[PDB]
DNA sequence: TCATCCCCTTGGCGGTTAAAACGCGGGGGACAGCGCGTACGTGCGTTTAAGCGGTGCTAGAGCTGTCTACGACCAATTGAGCGGCCTCGGCACCGGGATTCTGAT
DNA sequence: TTTTGTTTTTTTCTGTCTCGTGCCTGGTGTCTTGGGTGTA
DNA sequence: TACACCCAAGACACCAGGCACGAGACAGAAAAAAACAAAA
């Protein structure tokens, strides 16, 4: 339940810091954690999607890569 | 050269009576025909390919459907081939 | 056709994708779904044209009543997000900040 | 003697650094695959997940992060700011496509 | 293989074109042509992360070399622009605007 | 899985330098994702010109298509030598 | 062959581990205003290459017959990758020495 | 207080819309047999 | 993974409205005057 908090503010800041972002606001934490949120639910749709129609009850890495490239973020590193 | 050009008008009589419809406006809705025919064939054959199944059903279109169509208009295209496919089969 | 209710082709659907190197098999519901797919998506699309027509007085459908159903549906939009409508131009949104007072 | 104390802008860009050259997974584990298994749920319950999912899920989450930030930097820079705000995320999503 | 002077694989190949649902027929050149290219696409890819590897004192390619060879060159940035390489992070680049003035 | 001919191919290139497990999956995804690219630009040459058979002609266009510039020309050569090699 | 004590082992109530939200010192600049600045907005005058309509020239894919050889499918042959087993070492973590922007003077 | 964008009201030809209509091409019954699911 | 089962692919034989070629006409852009709220 609220698990959209685990992703904390150190969390977000170092996410900037590796992105080139020097100074951060305070509206900015609950974006990101909102676009985050969006995101994940969009693969997390593709990849049950996936899994329901091969008849599994267990998420494999390959749902998920195929849910990955059928929106464009082509994932490498995870086929083995 | 084949084309859905009467299917599409049939199905404009059958909305709108009284409506008519462009060559333009009629090859810009074959080609919307077409992209959608190759999208939902190509998730199928992904779909099928995944699975080592070289058999592509109802279930696979409707899977590809799913995937592609957004919400609503998924759902109604999902109910829609279903009513068709049972009234095909009975 | 007539025992599935469409106006769509299905042997045409299933010559299609027998052709079209998808896949060894084609079932004999899924041309079916598909064709009953198209159809609900060209019965939507062409009644929200012709309702656009209508409210630009004419009883024809023309590359920009395509356009301005189009792009006015959510779903519709988000579904053709990366197509290009030829004749269609744009929606008529102009910014609140290039507007005068 | 008045302790140590560095002037707001040294630290950041030496975490910039450090956060630029390291490759190493900035989103805690459990906390992720707390969230994962939550969403996940509300689609279909009771369901499995596999450890190179997980990874391979925070992995991408972590490079459209990155990618976003980027993104919301160079707005703020553009509009002649340092800080950045939300009006910045949103027009990078509007212009990306996703909005 | 040893008939073109290839190390990637001919036979298998040419069956996963075969078994793909691609075509009807498969030729005898279009399995060495891809695997040709194959071939040389690895052989640059593996050549620019050993020469990243190199200038970091590493005699192991980790994600961080291929990341750092496939940014660095801007026709492999081009090719792969859309695809994400897990554990290999991004470029170290600052702009000039946040540094101390 | 391509393991064993990436590894030739790195030891060809750098005779001194290894690599990891996560380089190798990374490694062989890119050549899986190139496959299904090049197998799908292919087949879409193929029924664009009414032909059912997929020789090394089609496999150049849609590496001309796909691969950008000196890649695309370097790749053609490398196929054609490969080509002209195995015929003979 | 078909009833008390009591030692103590199974249930639920108490303890440390690795970083950041308040609480405070505080200051660089976004916001709004002052004030300087000049490229072209809009209207005019003038000139022209695109538009519409022909008018004349010329080739190459669409389509139709003819001939063909590597592609597909069948019986023998055969070779090193996978799984597994055994060997071997590169660098993350420890701790110290050497190096280094940055604020305060 | 006066000049200029915006909205209403006549015909009139004007690019287009459905009717009239012939050829045939793709729109329907019927035998065979069998391989892809149905259910277990 | 196994036994059963039933409508499609193929093929023969029979049959009906689309679609383009014209035509009378049909709602409308334009040509033009005239008129009200808001803007400068």
């Amino acid at each position: 339940r609220d698990n959209i908090q685990g992703i904390t503010k150190p969390a977000i800041r170092r996410l900037a810091r590796r992105g080139g972002v020097k100074r951060i606001s305070g509206l900015i934490y609950e974006e990101t954690r909102g676009v985050l949120k969006v995101f994940l639910e969009n693969v997390i749709r593709d990849a049950v999607t996936y899994t329901e129609h091969a008849k599994r009850k267990t998420v494999t890495a390959m749902d998920v890569v195929y849910a990955l490239k059928r929106q464009g973020r082509t994932l490498y590193g995870f086929g083995g | 050269k084949e084309s859905y050009s009467i299917y599409v008008y049939k199905v404009l009589k059958q909305v709108h009576p009284d409506t008519g419809i462009s060559s333009k406006a009629m090859g810009i809705m074959n080609s919307f025909v077409n992209d959608i025919f190759e999208r939902i064939a190509g998730e199928a054959s992904r779909l099928a390919h995944y699975n080592k199944r070289s058999t592509i059903t109802s279930r696979e279109i409707q899977t590809a459907v799913r995937l592609l169509l957004p919400g609503e208009l998924a759902k109604h295209a999902v109910s829609e081939g279903t009513k068709a496919v049972t009234k095909y089969t009975s | 056709s007539s025992r599935a209710g469409l106006q769509f082709p299905v042997g045409r659907v299933h010559r299609l994708l027998r052709k079209g190197n998808y896949s060894e098999r084609v079932g004999a519901g899924a041309p079916v779904y598909l064709a009953a797919v198209l159809e609900y998506l060209t019965a939507e699309i062409l009644e929200l044209a012709g309702n656009a027509a209508r409210d630009n007085k004419k009883t024809r459908i023309i590359p920009r009543h395509l356009q301005l159903a189009i792009r006015n549906d959510e779903e519709l939009n988000k579904l053709l997000g990366r197509v290009t409508i030829a004749q269609g131009g744009v929606l008529p949104n102009i910014q609140a900040v290039l507007l005068p007072k | 003697k008045k302790p140590h104390r560095y002037r707001p802008g040294t630290v950041a860009l030496r975490e910039i650094r450090r956060y630029q050259k390291s490759t190493e997974l900035l989103i805690r584990k459990l906390p992720f695959q707390r969230l994962v298994r939550e969403i996940a749920q509300d689609f279909k319950t009771d369901l499995r997940f596999q450890s190179a999912a997980i990874g391979a899920l925070q992995e991408a989450s972590e490079a459209y992060l990155v990618g976003l930030f980027e993104d919301t930097n160079l707005c703020a820079i553009h509009a002649k700011r340092v800080t950045i705000m939300p009006k910045d995320i949103q027009l990078a999503r509007r212009i990306r496509g996703e909005r």
